[PDB]
DNA sequence: GGAGTCCTTCGTCCTAGTACTACTCC
DNA sequence: GGAGTAGTACTAGGACGAAGGACTC
């Protein structure tokens, strides 16, 4: 929440006017409040080499450290596992684990209250009652190294004097042996990897689009420049053709932009807020478009 | 059908004919010989749809026509593991042969010879006879030559070409070519024709050098070789051949002889520390002797000196050894000649004593 | 998905070009947009790079050769240059995509002979001396479904085939074994051994966007059904059809085969074709004719539909020839369509 | 001497007994020694003394009309018990067969005990179970494993199913056989902590204790 | 080891106190930093020179250098490794000593204690414990492979 | 390090010498040779790191003590290829081998002999000697018996165990047995070893059967054999061999005698019909006749029937066909006995005239 | 709660080794 | 005709890339 700062903003570390917009500092550093507010600033994966070279001129290549994230065993992941090592082939098992929803918490338990055709197959196939009582006996357990960083994170000296490491076969991508809350709570503050395809996006649109500079002698073009109330954006999404339009690619989404035609900038901020199972289930949505 | 053959007759064809089909075709019947009785005759096909193999062989006991087709490797192995002397009683019976002989008894499956693929009749246009030893020198002096699996599908095989009373033939792969022509003292048409890699293998396989005469008929797009009672039929490959007028060194000055398996020992030694791929050896050649050096990775030298006869300047030249290796064991001769211009360009090597041949293999750039 | 976005926006859109493409879409002065070679599913960023790069330091590409010879099958492999000649990357040079997926193969023999060639330095003697995504999609329905007007058998269209592929078969009939007719659309042909015979083994792709499957355990003839089973770029098959305990599909035997050309034949299945206004009457006697007089077989009816401004009426040519069933992919080749209608003799 | 049989019934009971209410309608045995087959097969219809089940019916096709003026068990009690008697008995899943065999055995009233007192009873679907463990081990399954045609088979019933289980039986009982072969006190030293380490003892468990409200050391 | 050439041996070392602790971060993080194959990263026996202060450390039992050397009867090559820890960790080396009936286990443990006496050192005898209850041993079986 | 020997001493032994060289030594200097100078002896080394194979040459001309490590394959190749009589002079330049023989040159990479690794040396426990005959008769009589790759590895080797006068060999795959026993005419001691496969068959190359008399000594962990100057010495895998007296049949009371060759003939043209997997040929004994048959899925069948010497009962039995025909080729006698018990259990069979070999093969159930 | 970063596993293709069979030499 | 050497065929292992289930805030 750290748009709420305006020295993050004076600083270039955000991009927003706060005093605009009433954004609020006080969730991001509460004085009243006593334990670390971890600011989590995150970057693009994209150019990590190029922060991870920035990082090491600044504090050494040694005390700096990319944090792990942990491989458990899932109930799609269990039965995938339990099946190869009875010796099916990826069909047979895939045509069971395709029946288990995708939701992030699953279980073995929770599996059988979803689907119907599990308890059916495990009474009906003696390969499958095996497999799924031994999965259920293994159910969360850990299986690997994770995967890359979740987050990067600075210490003042070689990170090794604060946290194990892993590293590749070559000791290179070095990785704390602690996963993101236990690292943190071990002292050390952390630098998370964002997530986006964005920014990628952008920068390699605007090298082609500031092309079109000698094309017609155009200047260069500077996101942070545009005007804030552009009516052709107005226009096109008032016209609902916001598919590829970043956040709002949602079906459904389209669908509400269409009956509440959102026409000024503050209703923009506002969309992701109202776009949830509470607003439109509690009559917010319908009041605020009426 | 019904008929009655002696082992011994049968089983060389049954060998010859058999050799290049493939235990496992892609079309399965391939793998199985058609077999006809008709007059006093048994007639044994394999084919490849490329080339085909005729055998006929004359029924002495009592016999009843028909036709099938019965599984080739199978039923070559049960002849050739038949007792000494053995005299087989075979008779179609519904959709099985049933063999017997003394005690032994078979049935057999069987493919019908209606689903086997009659190849085509063609026009004979020119034709010869000569001995079996001719053909089977021009054969073996010139095969090894050829490419595997050339995508110039067109030097997969041998170009004959055919001028006046001559006959030759020249076999390559486009990187070394081989020429060898002998004397047939017949007048023939004009007309070249390029039969394929493993017709001229099979072909030099049933090459009997003994007395028998070989009478050849070639179409303009198949050929035919009658040679006993066996009798080879393959498909032609149209082509616009290479001319071996270009490729015969322009103007070859100096000359040099050497007695060829002294020479051919000292190739094969040098050849040792030669690159394993590349075989890349370089020769060095002065007054009344050669010097050729090679050199590996390893850092291995070697260096073979031996007299020979050359009056002409020093010069350096390199070549892939398998190439020169190739040749030298080919040609079983007591002294050869080489005819080199320079290091850039094509030379001709050929016995010093018998002009038939005539090679040239191109020099290396390493 | 986007595309159909980008067409609905305005946009548009030029299908991908060896020439043009560089890793990304780019715009030329007047097409807005041309495919980036990145953008080819199959092919890997190496290799789009490696492309790229050869055309960079070479001029834009010649030939299939040209660019073989450049490029190494390191770089560029045998099933990433498939995908590029189904993109239609390379349709500028070799117009005949049927005719450029077999010269791949032999050019790429033929490079592995260039580059053999280069290394010994080795002197040689002499030698030697219309849309976008529209046509991409058009090949993978040929290779994971194609069935434009219906399908050759149209006197029994889908009601025997099902084309649901995995999806479609687990809800099946319950028998000893279901009656199904399958039809690759990609086959290729292996046979094994071990010197005492060997039952297996056959390659098919099995529809719709589901993936390929074996035969499976027989074939029954012995050779002759083995053969009817090839045929690459082409095949139907029937089999029976039963949910297999045992996954990488489902099983089949090859109960009987037909082929396309036979359901084609459309037996009692057979030819109508329709054509424009404008037809010359030498059309009527001379191409038209002639196509269907050299491939004749399998008394096939021929109908006729002269679409008229007035009304529409069927004059039946039954002239004397009954067209052999090859003709449809003939006829196709050259600006006509034609649809395979249930054949008059059978009603 | 090595006796095949497959029995097609009336359909099952699923609870209690599994031949109550129900009776035989088909049987189709194959003989088989030293494993070739010999032609001398057990093919007879019978009674059906009941309805056909509506399963049994989706199987193969049996219609209780057929099997009226078919002879019933007893016209060929002895018949088959001298065509199995002193023989093995190859049978899928031999609690349900024999079951149903000794249930029409009693029904004669000629005081017929279980088969398994005059003979060697074997399942070969147990037999199945014990080379492929916890793998499906059905007919169709072992079929499609040892490379089997079950459709263009035209014995339809018992008879088809004995025959398949027949080349399944070989498949298992082939190929080869394994070569049997396989086949003082002391002192030594006591570390007493040291004072230093003591003292670090104490003060980790003072931490644990304060923190945690608990010492087991010492509960 | 250089003792037994290529030969990798199963090795407990815990940290007794916080001098200990940051030995053993260290020691962990070198292992890492030499780079490894698929047995993963792995430590040199002379490693445990620098990286000492604070660490108590188990021979390894059957599975370690003592016990495989006394396996094969090399009786040079045990007293080279069992020196090693009399000069290192002195007070801070103990033999490990198990029972739970896997092969040469008994006739290792009678040549170890015998070794143990004669040298007046220390021993400890764990259950290298890997699962809750005797009957979830097929389970981690599988979990493993 | 200098020495100069004469080709025709050298080449029997590179020959031999260079038998263990092949898998893939990823430790280059394994395909190299170990050479020690000293005395009038060079000393050579050929070695799979398990086993070591030893040759002398005498040294008649000058030579001077010294070790370096060079390239196996290219120096018995060049050896081997350069002409009987040709003079080899060898001597050290630093960090090269030179090799020159009058006029030619070559110069070898050299690698330290201070890197070659070294096996331990051990001591004799049993000795004795033997005639090569003895050997020879042996290994070949058994040798088709060995596993090929086996999870009980210590049945890939052969076990040799001495007791008074007699050695018995046995080699197995877990389904059949070969056994030979031959009389060495020294009382021995009772040993028990099992040499590995590999290192039987170099054993076995080593074996001309000529007049040197074969010395052979066992340690406690290797082997070591000496016939004349040429030593091989391996290791042996240790223990537990299966107690082969438990398999042999207990009074096998029927007997079966007939023509080896016919025998074989008839049993190698059966093989061709019977089943992939398991190779399954069904057999009929009945009064004084054997009818042999061979099956498979496609109804293709082999029959014979033959006149055998045989009393007894009537009884049917199946096998793997090539392991019987293995023993037909390693029984190359005039006559065989095959003593039988029934259908389910294993066949013992000897030459007819010698119990010393046996052979016993276990049955199918086909 | 959504989206992206994460690797691993499965499938396909290429390379290397090993055995068998044919061809050439004794 | 048989034995040795070479070539062909089959099988195993490793690499590369596209697909999928998962754990990050």
């Amino acid at each position: 929440s750290g748009a709420g700062s305006l020295v993050a903003y004076a600083l270039k570390i955000t991009d927003l006017d706060p005093l605009e917009f009433d954004l609020l500092f006080e969730r991001f550093l509460n004085p009243e409040r006593v334990s670390m507010p971890d600011f989590d600033v995150d970057f693009c994966m994209e150019k990590r080499d190029q922060v991870i070279e920035h990082v090491a001129d600044m504090y050494g290549r040694d005390a700096v450290s990319q944090i792990i994230t942990f491989g458990t065993m899932a109930a799609k992941a269990v039965i995938r596992d339990v099946g190869r090592v009875l010796g099916h082939p990826y069909g047979f098992v895939d045509r069971i684990s395709k029946l288990i929803p995708p939701d992030p918490g699953m279980t073995l338990a929770k599996a059988f209250e979803a689907e119907p055709q599990l308890p059916e197959i495990y009474e009906a196939d003696e390969e499958v009652k095996a497999l799924i009582d031994m999965a259920r006996k293994l159910e969360g357990v850990t299986r690997n190294a994770g995967k890359h960083a979740g987050g990067v994170v600075i210490a003042p000296t070689k990170i090794t004097d604060f946290a194990p490491l892993y590293c590749d076969e070559e000791g290179k991508h070095p990785v704390t042996q602690f996963d993101k809350s236990d690292v943190e709570y071990a002292g050390l503050v952390k630098f998370d990897f964002l997530g986006l395809r964005t920014l990628t996006i952008i920068n390699w649109a605007l090298e082609m689009i500031n092309k079109r500079r000698a094309k017609n002698g155009e200047p260069p073009l500077d996101i942070a420049a545009i005007p804030l109330d552009d009516k052709k954006s107005f226009d096109m999404l008032q016209r609902s053709e916001t598919t590829a339009v970043f956040q709002l690619e949602s079906r459904g989404m389209k669908d509400l932009i269409k009956r509440l035609q959102p026409d000024c900038f503050e209703d923009m901020i506002a969309l992701v807020a109202l776009f949830r199972p509470g607003p439109l289930q509690s009559g917010m949505v319908d009041n605020f478009i009426d | 059908m019904k008929f009655t053959v002696e082992r011994e007759h049968l089983l060389k064809p049954l060998q010859q004919v058999s050799g290049p089909l493939g235990g496992r075709p892609t079309l399965p019947i391939l793998g199985n010989l058609l077999l006809q009785v008709a007059d006093g005759t048994l007639s044994l096909t394999g084919t490849d749809l490329e080339m085909e193999m005729v055998a006929r062989v004359a029924l002495v006991q009592p016999h009843e026509p028909g036709a099938t087709t019965v599984p080739a490797r199978k039923f070559f192995d049960i002849c050739r593991g038949l007792p000494e002397g053995a005299e087989i009683a075979v008779q179609l019976e519904g959709e099985r042969m049933l063999v017997r002989s003394g005690r032994s008894r078979f049935s057999l499956s069987t493919l019908p010879a209606a689903d086997f693929p009659n190849l085509d009749d063609w026009q004979s246009e020119v034709e010869f006879t000569l001995p079996q030893a001719t053909m089977k020198r021009l054969i073996e002096a010139t095969q090894f030559s050829m490419a595997h699996q050339d995508v110039r599908y067109y030097l997969n095989g041998m170009l004959f070409e055919t001028e006046g009373e001559e006959l030759r033939t020249v076999a390559t792969d486009g990187h070394r070519l081989a020429v060898c022509s002998m004397p047939i003292g017949q007048s023939l048409p004009s007309h070249s024709v390029i039969v394929p890699r493993k017709g001229v293998i099979e072909l030099m396989r049933m090459l009997d050098g003994g007395d028998n005469p070989l009478r050849v008929q070639i179409g303009s797009n198949n050929i035919r070789a009658h040679v006993g009672d066996f009798i080879f039929t393959s498909k032609l490959v149209d082509g616009r051949f290479p001319d071996y007028r270009r490729v015969l060194p322009k103007n070859p000055d100096k000359h040099l002889e050497a007695g060829c398996d002294l020479l051919k020992q000292a190739f094969a030694r040098a050849a040792i520390l030669s690159n394993e791929k590349f075989r890349g050896v370089r020769l060095y050649v002065s007054e009344n002797q050669l010097k050729i050096t090679a050199n590996n990775p390893e850092q291995e030298e070697a260096e073979e000196i031996l007299d020979v006869t050359y009056s002409g300047a020093e010069m350096e030249i390199g070549f892939n050894v398998s190439y020169v290796l190739d040749v030298l064991n080919a040609l079983k001769c007591e002294n050869v000649r080489m005819m080199l211009t320079d290091s850039v360009s094509s030379v001709q090597i050929e016995d010093a004593a018998s002009q038939s041949a005539a090679y040239v293999v191109m020099p290396m750039r390493l | 998905g986007l595309v159909d976005e980008c067409w609905r926006m305005g946009l548009k859109i030029l299908p991908p070009d060896i020439n043009s493409g560089l890793y990304h879409f780019h715009v030329n002065d007047d097409g807005e947009i041309v495919y980036g070679i990145g953008a080819i599913k199959g092919v890997g960023e190496g290799p789009i790079e490696a492309i790229i790069e050869a055309r960079n330091k070479g001029g834009y590409f010649r030939e299939l050769f040209d660019l073989c010879a450049r490029t190494d099958t390191k770089k560029l492999n045998r099933r990433v240059l498939e995908k590029l000649i189904m993109s239609g990357a390379f349709d500028r040079l070799g117009p005949h995509r049927a005719a450029l997926m077999n010269s791949l193969g032999d050019a790429l023999k033929a490079a592995d002979q260039h580059a053999k060639a280069e290394a010994i330095g080795q002197l040689d003697l002499f030698g030697v001396l219309p849309w976008p995504e529209q046509v991409v999609l058009d090949g993978e329905r040929e290779t994971l479904g194609l069935y434009l007007t219906g399908h050759p058998i149209n006197q029994y269209l889908k009601e025997i085939e099902r084309y649901v592929g995995g999806v479609r078969l687990k809800d099946m009939h319950p028998t000893e074994r279901g009656k199904v007719i399958t039809a690759a659309g990609l086959v290729v042909a292996a046979r094994v051994m071990v010197t005492k015979r060997g039952n297996r083994i056959g390659i098919c792709t099995l529809d719709d966007r589901s993936g390929r499957l074996e035969v499976m355990l027989f074939t029954d003839a012995l050779d002759k059904y083995q053969q009817l089973l090839e045929k690459d770029r082409i095949l139907i098959v029937s089999g029976q059809v039963s949910f297999d305990d045992f996954s990488g599909g489902l099983k089949m035997t090859a109960r009987e085969v037909m082929d396309i050309d036979e359901a084609r034949e459309k037996y009692a299945r057979g030819l109508a074709i329709s054509l424009t206004d404008r037809q010359i009457d030498d059309q009527l006697l001379n191409r038209l004719r002639q196509s269907l007089e050299p491939h004749r077989s399998g008394t096939i009816p021929v109908h006729l539909y002269y679409q008229r401004a007035d009304a529409r009426a069927r004059l039946r040519f039954g002239a004397t020839w009954r067209v052999s069933p090859s003709d449809r992919l003939l006829n196709d080749l050259r600006g006509l369509i034609g649809s395979e209608q249930v054949e008059l003799e059978f009603d | 001497r090595q006796i095949v049989l497959d029995t097609e019934t009336t359909g099952m009971n699923q609870i209690g007994a599994h031949y109550e209410g129900h009776k035989i309608i088909e049987i189709g045995a194959v003989e088989v020694v030293n494993r070739r087959l010999t032609g001398n097969n057990f093919h007879v219809y019978l009674k059906p003394d009941r309805l056909v089940d509506p399963e049994a019916f989706g199987v193969h096709g049996i219609a209780d009309e057929f099997l009226l003026d078919k002879p019933t068990f007893a016209e060929v009690a002895d018949e088959f018990m001298d065509y199995i008697r002193g023989a093995e008995l190859v049978i899928h899943n031999a609690a349900f067969d024999i079951g149903f065999m000794d249930y029409e055995f009693s029904l004669l009233k000629r005081d017929i005990p279980k088969t398994n007192t005059f003979c060697k009873v074997t399942d070969s679907l147990a037999v199945a179970r014990k080379m492929f463990p916890g793998k499906r081990n059905s007919l169709d399954a072992l079929c499609a494993r040892y490379e089997i045609d079950n459709s263009k088979r035209t014995l339809h019933g018992a008879l088809l199913d004995a025959q398949i289980l027949a080349e399944v039986y070989l498949a298992m009982t082939g190929g080869q056989l394994s070569l049997p072969l396989a086949m003082q006190a002391s002192k030594l030293r006591v570390v007493f902590a040291t004072d230093e380490e003591i003292a670090a003892h104490e003060a980790r468990l003072d931490l644990v204790q304060k923190k945690g409200g608990s010492c087991l050391w010492r509960a | 080891c250089d003792l037994l050439g290529d030969e990798l041996t199963h090795l407990t070392v815990l940290a007794a106190n916080n001098t200990g602790y940051q030995n053993l971060t260290l020691l962990i993080s070198k292992a890492y930093q030499r780079g490894y194959g698929a047995a993963g990263p792995i430590i040199d026996r002379d490693w445990l020179i620098e990286l000492n202060e604070g660490l108590i450390l188990l021979s390894g039992g059957r599975m370690g250098d003592v016990g495989r050397s006394l396996l094969r009867g090399n009786s040079a090559l045990v007293d080279e490794c069992v020196a090693f820890y009399e000069e290192h960790f002195p007070d801070r080396y103990f033999l490990e000593l198990i029972r739970t009936g896997r092969p040469d286990e008994e006739s290792y443990l009678h040549a170890a204690v015998e070794l143990a006496e004669a040298r007046g050192l220390p021993v400890v005898a764990t259950n290298d414990v890997r699962f809750i209850d005797s009957s979830d041993f097929d389970a981690h079986e599988i979990r493993v492979a």
